[PDB]
């Protein structure tokens, strides 16, 4: 740990800076006040930074300031005098703007400046961002006569206190002693890893101080917990320093200390079972990668084909990464907005890992080096401790890019600990993928190697992923070989230069392309035509009738088939479901419908997913077993009619996640991704092809039938500026794409596309208009002191578009048997009753539902398995995320929540 | 988006601010006269704007979302004015939706989430003040 | 319709009402401190909402009207933040358009039509208060 001693010293400065910033009386008055709450005044951290600036400057050499600090006798009148006032009047020189502190001092100020929030700047200029931190001024602080009052009401600054002054002097002496440290520090402040470490250290110490319970006047906030103000600021500064000492020690400690999951029997063992060959090959490559990789970092791509289950390959990579010591650490971050308990459980089952060994981040995490500072029994700490933590990519990404708060700190620590695995879907639009790449880059530098299972990944995106690690590697070495898992073979490239990596990518791509060129064994593509949901709905029903006859299983005179209807958006799917309900099954047929999307409360959705997973395992000669299996048996008993269609009407999340093999599917088109997912589902487990059509695709996006453009969005690769000349699907997909449709189309690396020539082509182009190629280059963010500010994040925000708050069907605080629709506020829920409208669904002839869930029953099950109160535990487990809508929602037990209009 | 509500609230800012600021501390079980007046004044301004939008057809019928949402307001008006029904205070009817806009205004301006006690008190005020707004 | 302005004004009602009520009698040639603060406070809230909409792309790119009108706000931002130009106070630029939204707010809420004296005074306030809002 070469930089640790310096990092610790830097951390030890910051709390003192913060207390100093704290001093001005307005703040004291606010602590006094209780109510009504006062404005700021101008952030306390900003005031502290001004205080730090005032003593030293201007202009003082790092050494002189340290000498003043290190010497006890001074003073301290000139320093007390010096600091500028913005008011009285107008402009004052911005601190650190020019010719101010020695750079080390500026870094310290940023560390101090940082704690309330990362700096924000109205200016979006690229040049300004690179210079950082020089541009940071009033806007960065986020902060008058009130300000002057805050400066005044006084009385008595630090450097009066006996204990605070001595510690500062000692720190200054240490800084002077440390060979080479001041100049290097002044140059360095910019380095991203160092800045991140300092910020992380500051957040945790402050949190610990806040948690903990002689003459000194200045003080910390009180009222939330016992009335009046408790403690004194100086004591707070000392506490912060103490914490800072401890955090550095813990960081140095963790690798040996930290909880790890290792040497699982299953992962190491080769897989006897057929069709596991690619994973085995990848695992064998693992030893070489590890020898190369730990010293040099690791960037891996598990590109095993879609419609083939992924668990083994990721598991093998994780096992491969560390042996035999420190086993095992890794995190599986899925590219979904929400992780259900069931999905995590399935992943765990795949890995043959105990639940305690594998933690699910559902934020509740299901099962201390940071323990002393940390809460004894707390979720973030639990997530860190687990040998593997499961949750999702989005939360980690948010933690890496955070406008404010400790939570950002915990998230960064989490990203830091060993190495973060994504799944593919997250980028969505060449741009969002770019933000994801930025997060990944910030991540590697902490030193985690992240491996991407690019079943559908674009070559350019892969190149971007390769680059970020490369910047990270430069940071990391101070503090690359890519392995392509394939069913055929895995190739690992040890390549210094991203361009070199790409060509290696090109070569890898060539072999995969050859495999694609071999005609796909499984998957037919249908071009049909819709003559809105009801008109479409009828066509879908006809397709379903066709597919079951074509593709079904017979046992003892009866025939069962399983179908998938994929719609892009929740409202459209709901409309289709309503149309289906009014209409029956077609003559002679019994239709069982299961509605599956992300709208439904989380526990119920998880239960539905689990049921589907149990139902949708498919094996050769498995039709009889399926008949034997309880849902099938029930259907057979229930009704005379021979022909049964079990049908899932689903959204994108279900499409994205589920190891389900389906006899047929009718799919509304959203992109190459929709197509690939559909193909994998279409052939999840069963060898051989009828060669009759088993997958039906529709003509214009439902918005297109509406005629809304761009036709593909939300999620659409297409963007309004990058228009595609013809809406219609039939033109968009090539005859080759139509036949033996397979990822191959995505895996390229396809040139030369015509903006409107290929839908896949459009995707690649847009994705590149993303990445290296209103577009602040990701390379620019990597190059510069982006880390200093939140400007890049503001420029390219994660989860762009409004986010619905979080709601639940809550059993009443008084009465367990009454339910209220409730909104989560800030540590509590407000009455929902007023808004939410609840609606029945009519049932069609020879139609019923399956894989459904009664909410009360689900709550009871949750209570039984977790030993919770019905209301509290059902909250924990019953959230649904919804975009705020003034008039509320309709709710049906089968269908979930739909907006209003 | 909720474009119809935004348009009406944006032409009611003085009444909206007065209502929000008046009801910040409010106990719906013991309202002051000024809190009652601030609620009635905001509701009356919303009512005037929403009735004008409906009767005058201030809408883009080609906008699938805006037109459907307009039609829900129009349906509520027809269920208040006698053309379909004469029940202005029924659940999810005209005044109920206006009370919902007032809850939304507080949520989206000051981050406060009011529930049944506030909503029911608004509906009681509207019953007292506005019986004659419809035949 | 002007849907982008309505959405931003509808999330700025407290500041909007304070500005309208403060400037009802105002002589732009002799403003009080409270009139200056009410104008700056409303402009700052509009700026925060409009910058968020532009940077986050809170828009329907398929809506021919909304997308073009979004692009005009985006163009104004790029002509303020240095990506195209660094002239936030130029005619028809970012702050000029915000001053226009403030004139619109008065027109559409209280029926008052302000002109060059008010608009120029707003622009002078913005120059004094907001030079640091852009680099």
């Amino acid at each position: 740990w070469h930089s640790a001693e310096d990092i610790r010293l830097l951390t030890v400065m910051a709390a003192l800076f913060h207390d100093i910033g704290k001093a001005s009386q307005a703040f004291q008055a606010k602590l006094r006040n209780r109510g009504k709450p006062m404005a700021d005044a101008y952030r306390h951290e900003w005031v502290s930074l001004r205080l730090f600036e005032a003593f030293v400057g201007p202009g003082s050499s790092d050494e002189d300031w340290l000498r003043r600090l290190a010497d006890k006798r001074e003073t301290g009148d000139a320093w007390l005098s010096q600091l500028a006032r913005d008011d009285r009047q107008s402009a004052p020189p911005g601190p650190f703007q020019k010719s101010r502190l020695p750079p080390l001092a500026q870094a310290v100020g940023w560390l101090i400046v940082s704690h309330h929030r990362l700096p924000n700047g109205d200016h979006r200029g690229s040049a300004s961002l690179a210079r950082l931190p020089a541009p940071i001024q009033s806007q960065w602080c986020g902060a008058a006569k009130e300000k002057a009052a805050c400066w005044q009401f006084p009385h008595g600054l630090p450097f009066a206190s006996a204990h605070w002054r001595a510690r500062t002097a000692l720190c200054a002496q240490s800084m002077l002693e440390r060979p080479g440290l001041l100049a290097r520090g002044p140059a360095l402040l910019h380095d991203s890893y160092v800045m991140h470490v300092s910020r992380l250290i500051l957040m945790l110490a402050d949190h610990h101080y806040s948690s903990l319970p002689p003459n000194f006047p200045l003080h910390a906030n009180t009222d939330r917990d016992s009335g009046k103000l408790k403690q004194r600021l100086d004591e707070h500064l000392l506490g912060v320093a103490l914490h800072s000492r401890k955090l550095a020690g813990t960081l140095p400690r963790l690798e040996r200390q930290l909880p790890r999951l290792a040497r699982h029997k299953g992962f190491t063992r080769r897989v006897e079972q057929p069709r596991f060959r690619w994973q085995d090959k990848a695992y064998d490559c693992a030893m070489a990668c590890r020898e190369q990789a730990m010293e040099h970092g690791f960037f891996g791509l598990n590109l095993a084909s879609t419609g083939c289950g992924k668990t083994l390959a990721n598991g093998r990579i994780l096992y491969a990464l560390a042996d035999p010591q420190r086993g095992a650490r890794f995190s599986i971050a899925l590219g979904l907005r929400s992780l259900t308990l069931q999905t995590g459980q399935a992943y765990r089952e795949r890995l043959g890992l105990g639940d305690d060994d594998l933690a699910i981040l559902v934020s509740h995490v299901h099962f201390g080096p940071l323990r002393e500072w940390l809460g004894r029994n707390s979720a973030g700490n639990r997530l860190l401790q687990a040998p593997i933590l499961a949750c999702t990519i989005d939360h980690l990404m948010p933690a890496s890019e955070s406008l404010r708060g400790g939570h950002q700190i915990a998230p960064l620590l989490r990203l830091m600990t060993s190495d973060l695995v994504l799944d593919e879907v997250d980028d969505f639009d060449i741009d969002d993928l770019p933000a994801l790449s930025r997060l990944v880059h910030w991540a590697g530098l902490f030193g985690s190697r992240v491996l991407l299972s690019s079943a559908t990944l674009p070559p350019a995106l892969v190149q971007g992923l390769f680059e970020a690690y490369r910047s990270g590697r430069e940071i990391f070495q101070r503090h690359i070989r890519c392995a392509w898992f394939d069913e055929f073979s895995s190739q690992s490239s040890a390549h210094g230069a991203v361009t070199s990596f790409s060509e290696a990518h090109a070569t890898f791509v060539a072999q995969r392309l050859a495999k694609l060129e071999q005609l796909p064994p499984r998957r037919q593509a249908q071009l049909c035509t819709v003559h809105l949901c009801r008109e479409l709905a009828g066509q879908m029903n006809t397709w379903m009738a066709d597919l079951h006859r074509c593709h079904h299983t017979e046992h003892q005179g009866r025939r069962i088939s399983f179908g998938l209807l994929r719609l892009a958006n929740i409202e459209p799917l709901i409309e289709l479901a309503q149309a289906i309900l009014a209409q029956g099954a077609p003559e002679g047929l019994h239709v069982h419908l299961c509605v599956y999307h992300s709208r439904h409360p989380l526990l119920v959705r998880s239960a539905i997913e689990r049921q589907l997973d149990e139902l949708l395992k498919r094996s050769d000669d498995d039709a009889a077993a399926l008949f034997a299996r309880p849902t099938l048996a029930k259907a057979l008993q229930a009704s005379t009619e021979r022909d049964h269609l079990f049908v899932v009407l689903a959204s994108p999340v279900a499409e994205v996640g589920r190891d389900h093999d389906y006899d047929w599917a009718i799919v509304e088109p959203s992109s190459m991704r929709s197509i690939i997912q559909l193909a994998g589902r279409i052939r999840r487990h069963r060898s051989g092809f009828s060669g009759e059509a088993n997958l039906y695709l529709l003509s214009r996006n439902i918005r297109s039938l509406e005629g809304q453009n761009p036709a593909f969005q939300r999620p659409g690769f297409e963007t309004p500026d990058f228009p595609l000349d013809s809406h219609d699907l039939h033109d968009l997909l090539d005859p080759a794409l139509l036949a033996r449709i397979d990822a191959s189309p995505r895996i390229v690396e396809p040139f030369p596309l015509f903006p409107r020539s290929r839908l896949v082509d459009l995707e690649h182009r847009r994705l590149r208009a993303l990445m290296l190629a209103s577009l602040l280059g990701v390379p620019l963010w990597w190059q510069t002191p982006a880390s200093l500010s939140g400007a890049l994040q503001t420029s390219q925000p994660f989860r762009a578009g409004a986010k619905e708050r979080c709601y639940a069907l809550l059993p009443d605080e008084d009465d367990e048997e009454r339910l209220h629709f409730s909104r989560y506020e800030e540590g509590t829920w407000s009455n929902q009753d007023n808004l939410l409208r609840n609606l029945d669904l009519t049932y069609g002839p020879r139609i019923q539902t399956w894989g459904t869930v009664n909410y009360r029953e689900e709550l009871v099950a949750m209570a039984g398995r977790e030993d919770l109160d019905l209301r509290q535990c059902a909250m924990r487990y019953g959230e649904v995320r919804l975009r705020e809508n003034t008039q509320g929602w309709s709710y049906h037990p089968y269908l979930g929540f739909k907006k209003y209009n | 988006s909720n474009t119809i509500s935004d348009r009406i609230v944006a032409r009611s800012v003085i009444e909206a601010a007065r209502f929000i600021q008046s009801w910040e501390d409010a106990d719906p079980d013991s309202l002051t006269e000024d809190q009652v007046l601030a609620a009635a004044g905001f509701a009356a301004r919303l009512h005037e704007g929403l009735q004008a939008t409906v009767l005058q057809r201030l809408v883009d019928e080609s906008n699938h979302e805006e037109y459907r949402e307009f039609k829900a307001w129009e349906e509520a008006l027809l269920n208040a004015d006698g053309r379909v029904a004469s029940s202005p205070f029924a659940d999810w009817g005209w005044w109920y939706r206006i009370a919902n806009v007032m809850l939304a205004t507080a949520s989206q301006n000051v981050g406060v989430t009011w529930g049944s006690r506030v909503h029911g008190r608004l509906m009681a005020i509207f019953q007292d003040k506005f019986k004659q707004r419809y035949e």
